[PDB]
């Protein structure tokens, strides 16, 4: 520690909580639930996967911050990021390794293919 | 936001992002395929993009091949982000559109989202009788006299898989040596 090394660690607490919740599965289910159709099971990717992929990311993180303050009011994502984004290399944990799974495109394509397969 | 920055801060050290671009028909998808030892006898012109994750010389290389059709080139820059190396593939036989190859390349070198990538130019379809000599492709495209990026020309045949390795082998030497000076200047400051 000492002083707002807590703040960060207390935010980490939820970077498990929030994303391990079955409510996180919903917004995904729901977002995927409007393009089952437009995800072909071929190795060549559609030019339109990328714009959907970017909407997906800006929804995951848009949800994460509007959930971090549903619990920690007076929480600032831009302040959290900046500092975290260097001055606490208490990063690196089996924690954000989870959180950047959403940046992996092929892991996104694969899980998206599993969804169209499921409702067919 | 967060996830986009997070990934760019704890990015894998020996993971390289390779973007393959160039006019249609050039042989981009042919190269990718004839690299993993896949069948080239099935390749239809790409309207989207192929990603072929592949290991070589201790690196794992995430190679993106994007469709080169004229109506798809606007959307090319959705893949500029985080590019470690830019593979420009040239159909050295279609000399009529070599004029076009110069314009599209000179517009890529000044993109600032690609500002760091190392430039590998593939003078493909060298097996063809109509194929221009690498040096004639060098004065064309105005390859030299570009104070933007580190570059190398490589005349190759993607069907036989000739000279595809000498190019990628060079690319890493450049990229890794660029990452050498990263650590060197990092720790000493
Ligand atoms: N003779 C000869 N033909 C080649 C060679 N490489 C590729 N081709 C041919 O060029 C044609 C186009 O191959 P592609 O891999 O689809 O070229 P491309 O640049 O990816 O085309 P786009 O998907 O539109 O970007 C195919 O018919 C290949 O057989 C080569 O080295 N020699
Ligand atoms: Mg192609």
């Amino acid at each position: 520690s000492s002083a707002s090394d807590a703040e960060f660690d207390a935010v980490v607490g939820y970077l498990e909580d929030i994303i391990m919740d079955d409510e996180f599965q919903l917004l995904q289910r729901n977002f995927m639930d409007k393009y089952y159709l437009e995800f072909e099971d071929t190795e060549e990717n559609k030019l339109i996967y990328t714009p959907i992929f970017n909407e997906y990311i800006s929804l995951v993180e848009k949800y994460i911050e509007e959930q971090l303050l549903q619990r920690i009011p007076e929480f600032n994502m831009a302040a959290f990021t900046t500092t975290l984004q260097h001055h606490k290399d208490e990063v690196a944990g089996d924690i954000f390794d989870m959180l950047l799974t959403f940046t992996d495109f092929l892991a996104f394509k694969e899980m998206f293919l599993d969804y169209r397969a499921e409702k067919e | 936001g967060l996830l986009t920055i997070l990934k760019k801060m704890k990015q894998k050290e020996r993971e390289l992002r390779l973007l393959m671009l160039g006019l249609d028909n050039a042989g981009k998808t042919t190269i990718l395929k004839k690299f993993n030892g896949e069948d080239i006898d099935t390749i239809s012109p790409t309207l989207g993009f192929n990603i072929k994750t592949l290991e070589h010389r201790g690196f794992k290389l995430n190679i993106w091949d994007v469709g080169g059709q004229k109506s798809l080139r606007s959307y090319w820059r959705n893949y500029f982000e985080s590019t470690d190396g830019l593979i420009w593939v040239v159909d050295s036989a279609d000399r009529q559109r070599m004029q076009d190859c110069q314009r599209e390349l000179q517009s890529l070198l000044v993109e600032e989202r690609l500002a760091g990538a190392t430039l590998l130019i593939f003078a493909n379809k060298q097996d063809l009788p109509g194929a221009l000599s690498s040096n004639a492709i060098r004065e064309v495209l105005e390859l030299d006299s570009i104070r933007s990026h580190h570059w190398c020309i490589q005349g190759c045949s993607a069907v036989t898989g000739e000279n595809l390795l000498p190019g990628i082998d060079w690319l890493l030497d450049d990229i890794s040596s660029r990452i050498f000076t990263a650590d060197l200047e990092h720790h000493h400051h």
